[PDB]
């Protein structure tokens, strides 16, 4: 009842918190074991900075350097930066250990699908690509797969034509969802492309595309 | 009617 | 400061410089002369951008103003007809100069791109060459009454003026800029409308302006002052009589452009005006039979493409196909010319009428098209030949296809014996006759301009045999053996009147993969390689979409400072073998559709004769073997 | 007298004139009427 | 006679708004002697019908452009040429319009079968 | 022949002559109620929704005071007397086919496509009336 | 002669406005917004009458360059009644797939 209430209070002044209190706050909510609350603060509080989502119609238009546009994302960021912060102390204290006890899951667990749902359901995507590309920081690779957002299918697709190895992970992601066609149609249409591909690694994409 | 549409070459 | 504020010192001059016909003339003829930029008929409009700064004028406007007020009001003071002719003549000029230094693509693209994409640097720029070019005013004055009253009673004239007038006679190039102001307007009054109005209206709501409206807002196009006045079509097609090549064009670009508008029509036909307008003193008459002696009247070969002619020849066809294509349901003024009597959602043939004696416009064009070879030895397979029996083609098609005009056009056609003489005037295809002394399998055939000619050959063939197809099964329908017999010799090679023709399997040469239309051998395109054909794309493939990122890409690579010079002419070269990578493209997705067309009509008409043929079968197991070895390869 | 009536009315529709709105159209016929036709 | 009919119908409703807007005005006066906020709508309304009358010209006037377009290669093929064969036409033409008016009537019974559905489907 | 009398002549010119009656005393209605929204208004409290008034007058006044929306009208007045010109010249030029046209004209075919014409009309005017039926009786539908 | 009557009234009536309009202009001796509406509302209406004007000689042109020997003839006349048919069935074919359209909203 008092994180809860503390959760509602927050989020109305969300368009008016300083990354000093929102972080006192965050800090404070690990502490209590209050991970997927916390996330959902950060998240409202970036939500709340910038309305009209000028960070999407700049990363959208892609990297307009030197742009007054960059506060919306830097201080969107603060609050992903955040989030980051969160999931890692998640995993901490909650390391190792298993999902159940035969039958029951634990409350480690729950508390580990709470966050994540948070973390997955959001409807800011510009949330999500900073999360994608931090995710791979970290080498959390079969994390991005597991995800079924249609979020992280533009982002994968959007860096896979500038990057062999992002394009990879995207064939990855359609071979364990078994679109087999559709793992094909990349590798192939990526051996015929005219980016900085040897010709041997192009013999193993063909390869791959024939299976 | 006709005069020249005959087929007469 | 002539020597009394400035305001009311200039017009004074004005006026004092506005009195008789001498003085107005050589100062209208001065501005004339003054408007044109130094570097001779695109930025920098041709007058100073500080031009009246110092005093509260609007420029350079007062004067188109004042021109304007001129031409409109004091043109009854003048008695002697060659002066006022010779005013208007000049003001027609003037008009056409201030018009033709007007930038349309260059306002487009800004009102498109600049504001959205560019930074707002030029935009200053376009904003004041919108303000201060007088072609806004001029558009302002072109919705009034009183210009196009004017205008009007200048273009209507009795004929034997222009009769006995010389070809020089300044009445004839007065009507000849009127005509080409009158196009020029038709064409122009969307981008204003669009582009100008708007942006002059906020600059005049933000800013201090004084200004006088001299259009009326009823007439929201410039159509809606014209609609009223019913002469202007008959004059229109009165003077098609008079032989001169550059009027007969004019006039006859106006009828199309009016015929294709939608007001005017909406207007006309709601009974309607434009019929009984025409059938007042018998003028579609007399109009017909001056088309008719047109039409007839031979070209001169060595001038294929300037003998004028042809160039009006051509220009009654895009006419009356613009005239058919418009609204085919309801009738048009065509078919009244054609030689039909145009009644409400009817027509009619009446009894010794032009059509009925077979003597008209339609008959005219069969007996030109059946009178007209193609075969040359010296060149073989000329263009413009082809180009006008497809034109002619087209119009039939229209005609036929129109089930207002269907039956009766079908049944003087097979009463005249029209697929005999088209038959008679087919000609066979082979890779060794070229086009216009150049050979198919050159690679510069598809860069040419022979892949037209051959689009229409195609063409041409495919309406053919629809419409022995359509004609066949029309008679076997009927059951009549009487042209059953007929039809049959005629697809067995003999002709009774022996003549023979090629059969339909001898025309069955346009399936040919030896050139390979489908390959396309690709460069090395060591550079520009990732730009791709997305913006481009009815696959048409633009070339301005690639231009704009090919010319950023060379603008980005120049900032970049390594190694420019050299590589320029790399990237130069790639772009000139992109662009004519592009047109192949565009010339064989048009050859490719129109064998699929050919083939497809060919198919239908092979199913037609098939299944309707009570003929014997043993004797045409000939033909049925000859068809499966024909289509064996074309299966492989 | 039908036909002359149609012809009447269609020729007074073709002219004119200040109706707030319906000004008069222009006649097409034959060759661009019948694709203007079919572009129904 | 018919034709005649709808030109009054349309001088009946046209004098009646012209009473009734020029009524508007004098009762205004009359009250004056001895409705601001209402003649606001009959302004803007004289505008938003005027704004379409613009987009009237400016579509004729396209159409214009593209007539005269036409006009220019008649007679651009009418030089270059310099009976029978156009009646020939006039049938092309009716048994066009024929098709055109028999492609019409399908809409229009598809339409009116359309709307008794309807019209069923409410006292069903 | 007496109702035609009466139609084509005594009706018609009533009928024009009251449209443009209609058109001058719709203007001069118009200039009252402006006048009334003047002198009695002039209370210079005149606003709320004047701006809205004005924005969409500058917003079309602004579409009209335009240099290329008020040029293309001139350019194609000129545009036209081209052709004017042109077609005249080659007019006068083939001003000799008269025999031709008028006989070549003059036929049978026309009545008969004229009967056509009138068939056509009949069948069309039915199906406008049909199509304005179908209107009318659906706006009716579309109230319940 | 009930519309040309009721043009008698609503004409005399406009005439008689007028002296208790003279009246307030007489009150108030003891606005260019609205007269640029008016001339704003009323140019357009010569950008109808000329372009009107256009249109006729457009006609002019086309009827009598493709017939000028005889503009009283049959011809132009099924020309002119035809595309009255045309314009009309066009206007039939627009509104009933107006009218078809607007049935699809009864379908849900």
């Amino acid at each position: 009842a008092l994180l809860a209430e503390s959760l509602r209070l927050f989020e109305q002044v969300a368009g008016s918190l300083t990354p000093a209190n929102l972080t006192t706050a965050v800090e404070q909510y690990i502490s209590l074991k209050y991970y997927a609350g916390a996330i959902q603060l950060c998240l409202t509080v970036a939500q709340q900075k910038d309305r009209g989502n000028t960070a999407l119609s700049w990363v959208n238009d892609g990297k307009p350097a030197n742009d007054s546009r960059k506060k919306a994302f830097d201080e969107r960021k603060i609050c992903y930066n955040l989030i980051h912060q969160v999931l890692d102390k998640l995993e901490s204290d909650f390391a190792g250990e298993p999902e159940l006890v035969d039958g029951r899951p634990t409350l480690a667990a729950t508390k580990r699908m709470e966050a994540y749902n948070v973390v997955n359901d959001s409807s800011d995507e510009v949330f999500h690509f900073d999360l994608y590309e931090w995710y791979i920081e970290k080498g959390w690779t079969d994390r991005i797969l597991s995800i079924d957002s249609p979020h992280v299918i533009t982002y994968l697709q959007r860096l896979a034509e500038t990057d062999f190895r992002h394009a990879e992970l995207l064939c990855r992601f359609y071979t364990t969802r078994s679109r087999f066609f559709e793992a094909a149609q990349v590798q192939t249409n990526l051996a015929k492309s005219d980016l900085n591909i040897s010709l041997k690694d192009r013999i193993i994409l063909l390869s791959r595309a024939k299976g | 009617i006709l005069p020249m549409y005959k087929l007469s070459p | 400061n002539p020597f009394p504020g400035p305001q009311e010192c200039m017009e004074m001059m004005f006026r004092e410089f506005g009195t008789g016909f001498e003085q107005s003339n050589a100062f209208i003829q001065l501005l004339t002369t003054l408007l044109v930029p130094p570097e001779g008929l695109n930025d920098s409009v041709p007058f100073p951008e500080w031009l009246g700064s110092s005093i509260r004028t609007l420029g350079i406007e007062p004067y188109v103003d004042f021109v304007f007020d001129v031409f409109a009001n004091r043109t009854k003071d003048i008695s002697d007809p060659s002066q006022l002719r010779i005013l208007r003549l000049s003001c027609l000029d003037f008009v056409m100069v201030c018009l033709v230094t007007f930038n349309e693509d260059l306002i487009v693209l800004g009102h498109e791109s600049n504001i959205s994409i560019d930074d707002a640097m030029a935009a200053t720029n376009l904003a004041t060459y919108v303000r201060l070019h007088p072609f806004s005013r001029v558009m302002e004055w072109l919705f009034n009454e009183k210009v196009i009253t004017s205008l009007i009673n200048t273009i209507h004239q009795d004929p034997i003026s222009l009769g006995s007038a010389s070809p020089d006679s300044p009445l004839v190039v007065s009507i000849l800029r009127a005509i080409q102001v009158m196009i020029k307007a038709l064409e122009l009054q969307e981008t204003y409308l669009h582009l100008v109005r708007p942006e002059v209206l906020r600059y005049q709501g933000e800013a201090g302006v004084r200004r006088k409206p001299v259009a009326n807002a009823a007439y929201s196009a410039f159509e809606d002052g014209i609609l009223s006045h019913l002469s202007l079509v008959v004059d229109l097609g009165k003077y098609c009589n008079l032989g001169h090549a550059e009027l007969t064009l004019a006039c006859l670009k106006l009828l199309e452009k009016i015929s294709t508008s939608s007001r005017i029509l909406s207007a006309w036909s709601p009974r309607n005006k434009a019929i009984v307008q025409l059938e007042r003193n018998g003028e579609g008459e007399t109009i017909s039979a001056s088309l008719s002696a047109s039409i007839m009247a031979t070209l001169d070969p060595a001038l294929a493409a300037s003998g004028e002619n042809y160039r009006v020849k051509l220009a009654i066809l895009d006419f009356l196909y613009a005239c058919l294509r418009a609204t085919p349901d309801q009738p048009t003024i065509a078919h009244q010319l054609l030689g039909f009597h145009c009644e409400l959602s009817k027509l009619g043939i009446e009894p010794k009428g032009p059509f009925d004696m077979q003597k008209s416009l339609f008959h005219s064009l069969l007996n030109v098209l059946i009178t007209l070879t193609v075969s040359e030895e010296e060149q073989g397979m000329r263009g413009y030949l082809v180009t006008l029996k497809y034109r002619v083609l087209r119009i039939l098609q229209l005609l036929w296809k129109s089930p207002l005009s269907a039956s009766l056009v079908m049944d003087e056609l097979r009463a005249t014996n029209f697929l005999f003489h088209m038959l008679l005037r087919e000609v066979q295809i082979q890779p060794q006759l070229p086009w216009d002394g150049q050979l198919v399998t050159g690679c510069e055939f598809l860069l040419s301009d022979a892949s037209l000619a051959y689009i229409d050959y195609l063409a041409s063939r495919a309406a053919i045999f629809e419409y022995i197809g359509k004609e066949l099964c029309s008679v076997s329908q009927n059951r009549i053996p009487s042209i059953k017999r007929q039809i049959f010799d005629a697809l067995n090679g003999q002709i009774f009147v022996p003549l023979t023709i090629p059969s339909i399997f001898d025309f069955f040469d346009f399936i040919n993969t030896d050139y390979k239309w489908e390959e396309i051998p690709s460069p090395h395109f060591t550079y520009l390689k990732d730009l791709d054909l997305g913006p481009c794309i009815g696959v048409h493939y633009d070339i301005r979409k690639a231009q704009e990122i090919l010319a950023l890409k060379r603008k980005e690579y120049e900032h970049s400072q390594l190694a420019t010079p050299e590589f320029l002419e790399t990237v130069e070269l790639e772009e000139k073998v992109l662009i004519e990578w592009l047109t192949v493209r565009n010339r064989a997705n048009l050859l490719l559709t129109a064998r699929l067309n050919l083939l497809q009509a060919w198919a239908n008409l092979l199913l037609v004769m098939i299944e309707s043929n009570d003929f014997k079968s043993t004797p045409k197991m000939a033909f049925l073997l000859q068809a499966l070895q024909a289509i064996l390869p074309t299966l492989e | 007298a039908l036909f002359d009536s149609l012809l009447a009315r269609n020729k007074k529709q073709a002219e004119g004139e200040t109706a707030l709105g319906e000004l008069p159209s222009l006649q097409l016929g034959l060759a661009d009427l019948r694709q203007r036709l079919r572009k129904l | 006679l018919s034709s005649d009919i709808l030109a009054i119908d349309q001088l009946r409703e046209l004098v009646k708004q012209d009473a009734d807007n020029a009524r508007l005005s004098f009762k205004a006066i009359d009250n004056l002697k001895l409705s601001n906020a209402d003649l606001i709508s009959y302004f803007s309304k004289t505008a938003d019908e005027m704004e379409e009358m613009m987009k009237k010209f400016e579509k004729t006037i396209t159409e214009i452009e593209a007539h005269l377009t036409g006009v220019e290669a008649h007679a651009m093929a009418m030089q270059n040429v310099a009976v029978d064969e156009r009646v020939y036409e006039l049938a092309a033409v009716l048994r066009e319009f024929e098709e055109s008016i028999l492609k019409v009537a399908g809409v229009v019974g598809g339409v009116k079968e359309g709307v008794t559905e309807l019209q069923l489907r409410d006292f069903m | 022949d007496a109702i035609l009398s009466r139609h084509d002549l005594d009706h018609t010119v009533r009928a024009f002559n009251a449209r443009r009656r209609h058109a001058e005393l719709s203007r001069r209605c118009l200039h009252l109620a402006a006048r009334v929204q003047v002198l009695r208004n002039r209370g210079y409290a005149l606003s709320g929704d004047e701006d809205e008034l004005k924005q969409k007058l500058q917003q079309i006044d602004k579409t009209l005071n335009d240099p290329a929306q008020g040029s293309r009208l001139e350019e194609l007045w000129s545009r036209l007397i081209v052709l004017r010109g042109y077609a005249e010249d080659l007019k006068d030029q083939i001003n000799q086919a008269g025999i031709t046209e008028s006989d070549g004209l003059g036929e049978e075919i026309e009545a008969k496509a004229k009967k056509i014409l009138e068939d056509y009309d009949k069948q069309l005017q039915h199906l406008k009336k049909q199509v304005e039926e179908a209107k009318k009786d659906f706006e009716e539908w579309e109230k319940q | 002669s009930n519309v040309e009557s009721q043009q008698e009234e609503l004409t005399a009536w406009l005439d008689r406005y007028e002296r208790e309009l003279d009246e307030l202009y007489a009150k108030q001796m003891g606005e260019r917004t609205y007269k640029l509406a008016e001339k704003l509302t009323d140019q357009l209406d010569e950008m109808g009458k000329d372009l009107a004007k256009m249109i006729k000689e457009i006609n002019d042109m086309s009827n009598t360059l493709s017939k000028g020997s005889k503009p009283d003839d049959p011809l132009t006349q099924i020309v002119r009644v035809l595309n009255g048919h045309l314009a009309q069935l066009q206007w039939i074919d627009t509104n009933a797939a107006a009218l078809q359209a607007k049935v699809a909203a009864a379908q849900k």
